[PDB]
């Protein structure tokens, strides 16, 4: 049923990347593993949704 | 400078806290006053070497979860400007001048003069602690050295002392145009114990006091003045609440750049024109 029903996307998993500041805590904004978001993603995973 | 007075506060006050937190006797002094209990669990808590539990320090505003057992959460608030100085000269200098430092150092002996060396220029010496030198003794100093006459003073030959001086950026002139300014920020010591947060600012409190004859804020940041809020549930909606109680810390400080001047004269000359009209 959800095969049928849903459209494909590319899934991809956030961690926090290990570019935050040790003492301000946020991103770095030229970090290029993340681009100014605190958020790194692993690489995609096709799936149906 | 321009300042940043919440990174102050966050570098300054996290060694301290660290410091204060691993010496279980200041602790016990500090909470003397508390409920013997709470002073109790506190300091087997967050205390000493063996401590399982942990104070953390950090700005407001992060994408993770805290440690909401005891956090200290920085939040730079509002200021304005309050004394202004004529023409905005806050002061003018012949040699740019850098950071104040102060630096522990010992005596040598060469070729018949005492001296000290520093880890950088010395763009104005202030002190040499615990001597105060005749003109016999010739004190000079030159780049990052001091230099002191040996003759009379043989038995001060390895003397340790601090040199209380200021960097030397550059050999210019310049005024230093800015302004004075009035700024807050808030510091809230977040527990889900509220007997933890009750202990969170009285350690607290007791840094700034250690904290008022810190070279940085008796150069910098002065007239620290602190205000306290209510004690209240920061959070209400968890499965438990999360308790905090303010405190604004007030300081004066200066905000100024170093306009430098190009110009300079080094002679006059005169003539003589004469008019036959
Ligand atoms: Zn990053």
């Amino acid at each position: 049923f959800i095969n049928d029903r849903g459209i494909k996307v590319l899934w991809e998993e956030a961690y926090f990347c290990p570019c935050l500041n040790p003492d301000t805590g946020h991103p770095r904004v030229d970090c290029p593993r993340c681009h100014g978001k605190g958020i790194a993603y692993l690489p995609p995973k096709e799936t149906i949704m | 400078a321009i300042t940043s007075v919440d990174s102050y506060l966050l570098s300054e006050i996290k060694p301290r806290l660290n410091t204060v937190l691993e010496n279980c006797y200041i602790i016990d002094e500090v909470l003397k006053d508390f409920d013997y209990q709470t002073r109790e669990s506190f300091k087997e808590a967050f205390c000493g070497k063996n401590a399982q539990h942990e104070v953390t320090v950090g700005f407001n505003f992060p994408k993770f979860k805290n440690n909401y057992e005891a956090h200290y959460l920085i939040q730079l608030g509002q200021g304005q400007e309050t004394k202004n100085s004529l023409g905005s000269i806050q002061s003018s200098y012949f040699e740019a001048t850098g950071d104040t430092l102060v630096e522990s150092s010992t005596a040598i002996r060469e070729d018949d003069k005492l001296v000290f060396t520093v880890s950088k220029p010395i763009g104005e010496l202030i002190k040499v602690e615990d001597i105060e030198f005749a003109k016999y003794d010739n004190l000079q100093v030159e780049g990052n050295k001091v230099s002191f006459k040996y003759q009379t003073n043989e038995d001060y030959e390895n003397y340790n002392a601090n040199i209380i001086f200021t960097e030397k950026k550059n050999d210019s002139k310049g005024l230093v145009k800015g302004f004075t300014v009035e700024e807050q920020v808030t510091v809230v010591g977040l527990s889900f114990n509220v007997d933890v947060a009750r202990c969170l600012d009285a350690v607290l409190k007791m840094i700034l006091i250690s904290m008022r004859d810190s070279i940085e804020e008796q150069q910098t940041f002065q007239l620290q003045n602190l205000s306290f809020g209510d004690i209240a549930p920061i959070i209400e909606d968890g499965d438990s609440m999360i308790f905090g109680r303010p405190t604004i810390i007030k300081y004066t400080s200066s905000l100024d750049l170093d306009y430098t001047i190009t110009q300079d004269i080094n002679k006059l000359t005169f003539k003589e024109r004469k008019d036959w009209k």
